[PDB]
């Protein structure tokens, strides 16, 4: 498997 | 081996009443001692604990700050102080002995001592 | 009939260590060998293999996060076992315990085996100080299990379960001699000699047994004892490379008794070591804990007769102190040494390491 | 909270020779810390099972208790006339220790 | 545009902290502030607050268990926010960032603010030497968040979050003074003098961008200089409460340039630092890291002109040093100091601390 | 909440 | 700044060709240089890329191995030695270079170098 | 494994003052880690578009680049007869780096 690591989201206006 | 405690009795509501429990056979270092209560026609209730050895008290909620214990180590002797003694207070009290190393049941008793309110 | 088992779970839930005890007794000649269950599902792992590790480790601060000087780790004893794939028969076929399990758990059942050896230190843990922020130094067993291509990968939190046990050991059945002790303090010219003699009543004490300790003094002297002091001590010897000796009192028992010239006396001494007025003591040794459980004054470590090296970890003994009180000098003393135990029942040269033994013997004193 | 723990028949009747169980039911998972008393009237309690299987030195074979999940039972092999008290369900697990309200059997 | 946000989960999947960035840069009179956003499910707590913290620690050894002198860990700055319950409004209303995440979360979204001292070092790690088997002392920001009671309630691993941030510099817009230094060493009773003069192109270089000396040597003497020797070394100045300063040689260039007697000499030579030789180097300081990945050479710590303490951490400063060899003595050497910075983005007295640092300087040297 | 500590489990013949 | 680069040819089955890519306008230690093929009538395809900062050298599966890059710090140039040249080897590569703080796609490339096997 | 980018439409027609729209479907789930490149016949490629969506200096503001979780789009507003070439999809986040099969707008 693999590591909970950190990840990203989007962001609108 | 023998629990025999004294100092049951009638005493007026809000007063204070003290039991004392000389134990023999054994150390005080070694055991800790109980008291357990039995109101008239009910079952068993705890109401304090003293562990000598490392120096923790308990009580049961319904006579917390009420009643303190305490032993003399010196005489091999516990006490229990009760102070404003309310009307649910009357049962027969009795001094119970249980192994510190380790807990294994209340394997030694007392005999009991009638403690009245009125 | 039936029978506890204790069991921890990888916090994923595809890993289970079962184990059929957690305190394992060393009788000096043998120690009972860590044998458990490992349950795993294949699929999980599609390709990595399964290891488990018992370790022991002299440690130090807390577990988590210490703002401080964290935890000098030096293990004393590392093994590996590969519960999947199998190894290699030995050592034995599954014992009894470990059939058992296997029947009650099925084919996704893995034993795994350890023998401790003998000359591994006891579990004990030096008392913090008031002043610390976290506890001390101590040591230790622990038992690890986890999934990974190679024994050198790094460790995965998430799959990785971690159990804590114990080492213990109990009174022996045989009594011991009866530790007696005398010295003589003559004075400038006189043939008289001031004389003491104390003794105890046995060799082992249990936890929470008063001690009887029979001080005879023969003063036929001309100067006066003002008092006998008799003191109960805590020997605590710190072993990583080189032997650190820390004393601690743990009980006094002090009175008037004085002496007259020329004259002897006897007195039948009462005394009992207790945690109660010994929280405070930084440097105290105690038993090892599962998790925050009390735990009584450490056990007296005793050794083999055949004492060849034995020396790793923490080793704890007592001894009872004798100590007269005289006028413009003159103390005399004796010392009474015994064993404290529970009765049996019944049903290199790393720079870090200079770095902190050089810590710890200023810290302790 | 504090672990109640339920203790159930309350009262019953039995005889010379037959077999007695008494169960007790703890509120909350508790381990084999169960300890079981007899207290004949007008005498103090007395231990008989501790760690809810260990029978208790002087204690005669035919008292047996047992585990089943958080359900505690004392079992009699076969009744003497002297079996007829006030049996107690001790938990010693957690403070404060509770007792169970009492069964008594009776011929 | 779209605009990208950094989030983290808690292990039990529930608490979830959501970020602007991940590096903070600083202006020398100020420090980007760090705003976020926290979601959490008001039943999962029950009377549980949530609390974020933001921590900048000194640090030693890895991340893990390390069996060595472990993590001596020493909190340089220390913040506690209330996620939840809401705190009252300062500092300021929720900003734009803040109010566009709260729309796309929600309410269960909760904002924390937290305001970066000035004086606080950047993120900088040393590089641990091959005999080592952990990485080395750093100093690293960081930012939890956790629900709990109260604030001294142990933390709880299943359900804190933890996130890694960094402070960062720039090169400033403006130029500085040209970096050049003379010095002379003359011989016994001849008004001759040895004269060399060394200066540089530039006051701030790029990471990679050589660097040019301009040797300037006027040796007017009787004797004869054999070789010129041009170094860069790395100044590592750690303080935590005695400056201890450490030299690391990152770049040597060497050419057999003899200079005869009574005549002038001038080169132009060519030096630039860079990581691919010096892999090797213990003490040698880089950049902060949010992970294993590759860093180059820590930059330069810049202070602003008013240096009021400015005191903690590791602190970076580069050198060129140009060394004339003479046969028999007669060594003679300039200093000409630089600053290496990328360019702007266009889009207590505790005993432990004092055994560390005496550690630290038995190590390093 | 509580956290995740060791169990116990039984075992028979 | 240019990425002059020169070496291609007609080279016989199973032989070498060493391509070289000489750099001008930049230095070798604040780029990454690159080497990129097109495959003839077929997208561009990456094949070997130096970091001369860092040390490190990567490569392309299907040319690991058969093909060794190097570069001449001194001259500013890179190298790309081609070992035993397969029937597919053939292409025009091109000598790119990319920023290496940081990376932020081959804004500057050859002209390309027509290899034949 | 190594990341295939996909890239759609493979051969299209347009007309000048018109707008084109290519696709790039990542197989992955990359950053916003993507660049654009234009290659004329003949000639080397050139970039466009770095970080999927900042415009190279010195390229028209008519080429546009967009990012949709992992669609990447490369949009330009008002066609002009200069951009009649071949336009690659590049994802540099993980090596090896990957360049798309190609899409070449035409009269």
């Amino acid at each position: 498997s693999l590591s909970s690591c950190s990840e990203s989201s989007i962001l609108t206006a | 081996v023998q629990l025999v405690e004294s100092g049951g009795g009638l005493v007026q509501p809000g007063g204070s009443l003290r039991l004392s429990c000389a134990a023999s056979g054994f150390n005080v270092y070694s055991s800790s001692i109980h008291w357990v209560r039995q109101a008239p026609g009910k079952g068993l209730e705890w109401v304090a604990s003293i562990s000598s050895y490392y120096g923790y008290t308990y009580y049961a909620d319904s006579v917390k700050g009420r009643f303190t214990i305490s032993a003399d180590t010196s005489k091999n002797t516990a006490y229990l102080q009760m102070n404003s003694l309310r009307a649910e207070d009357t049962a027969v009290y009795y001094c119970a002995r249980s192994r510190q190393f380790w807990y294994s049941g209340l394997d030694y008793w007392g005999q009991g001592t009638l403690v009245t309110v009125s | 009939p039936g029978t506890r088992v204790f069991k921890k779970s990888s916090p994923n839930g595809k890993l289970t260590v079962y184990l059929g005890k957690r305190d394992f007794v060393d009788h000096l000649d043998k120690v009972d060998p860590v044998d458990g269950v490992v349950l795993v599902d294949p699929d999980y792992l599609k390709d990595r293999k399964v290891f488990v590790t018992l370790t022991v480790a002299f440690r130090y601060g807390r577990e988590d996060c210490d703002v401080l000087g964290l935890s000098f780790r030096k293990d004393l004893f590392i093994a590996n076992y590969q519960a999947f794939p199998p190894t290699p028969n030995p050592p034995r076929p599954p014992t009894r315990l470990q059939e058992r399990l296997l029947r009650k758990l099925g084919q996704h059942a893995h034993p795994f085996f350890f023998t401790i050896p003998q000359n591994l230190p006891s579990s004990v843990t030096l008392q913090p100080g008031p002043e610390d922020t976290g506890k001390a130094l101590g040591v230790d067993f622990e038992i690890r299990a986890f999934v990974a291509k190679s024994l050198e990968e790094k460790s995965h939190k998430r799959n990785s379960v971690r159990l804590v046990i114990r080492k213990v050991q109990f009174a022996p059945e045989k009594p011991g001699p009866q530790p007696s002790a005398e010295t003589t303090r003559h004075f400038l010219m006189s043939d008289r000699s001031l004389h003491l003699e104390a003794s105890l009543d046995k060799e082992l004490y249990y936890h929470g047994e008063p001690l009887n300790v029979n001080v005879h003094v023969t003063n036929n002297s001309t100067k006066t004892v003002k008092k006998i002091k008799v003191s109960v001590r805590q020997y605590a010897d710190i072993v990583l490379f080189s032997t650190a000796q820390y004393k601690v009192p743990v009980a006094q028992v002090e009175q008037d008794d004085q002496v007259s010239p020329s004259s002897t006396f006897s007195k039948v001494y009462t005394i009992t070591p207790f945690l109660a007025n010994n929280r405070e003591k930084r440097g105290l040794a105690l038993d090892g804990k599962l998790k925050h459980e009390d735990t009584n004054l450490a056990s007296s470590t005793i050794v083999k007769e055949g004492a060849n090296k034995e020396v790793l970890g923490i080793l704890v003994s007592y001894r009872v102190k004798v100590k007269l009180v005289v006028s413009r000098g003159g103390d005399v003393s004796v010392e009474l040494p015994f064993v404290l135990m529970h009765p049996k029942p019944h049903d290199y040269a790393t720079d870090d390491d200079i770095v902190f033994e050089d810590f710890a013997r200023l810290r302790l004193k | 909270s504090d672990i109640q723990m339920t203790q159930s028949p309350s009262s019953l009747s039995a005889s010379v020779g037959d077999r007695v169980t008494i169960t007790c039911r703890a509120s909350q998972s508790v381990s084999s810390a169960v300890a079981w008393y007899q207290q004949k009237p007008g005498k103090a309690p007395k231990l008989l099972i501790y760690s809810a299987s260990s029978l208790y030195s002087g204690v005669p074979s035919r008292f047996s208790g047992s585990r089943s999940g958080t359900d505690f039972t004392l079992t009699i092999s076969s009744l003497q006339p002297e079996d007829f008290a006030t049996y107690y369900c001790q938990q010693y697990k957690y403070v404060p220790v509770t007792f169970g309200q009492g069964t008594k059997v009776e011929i």
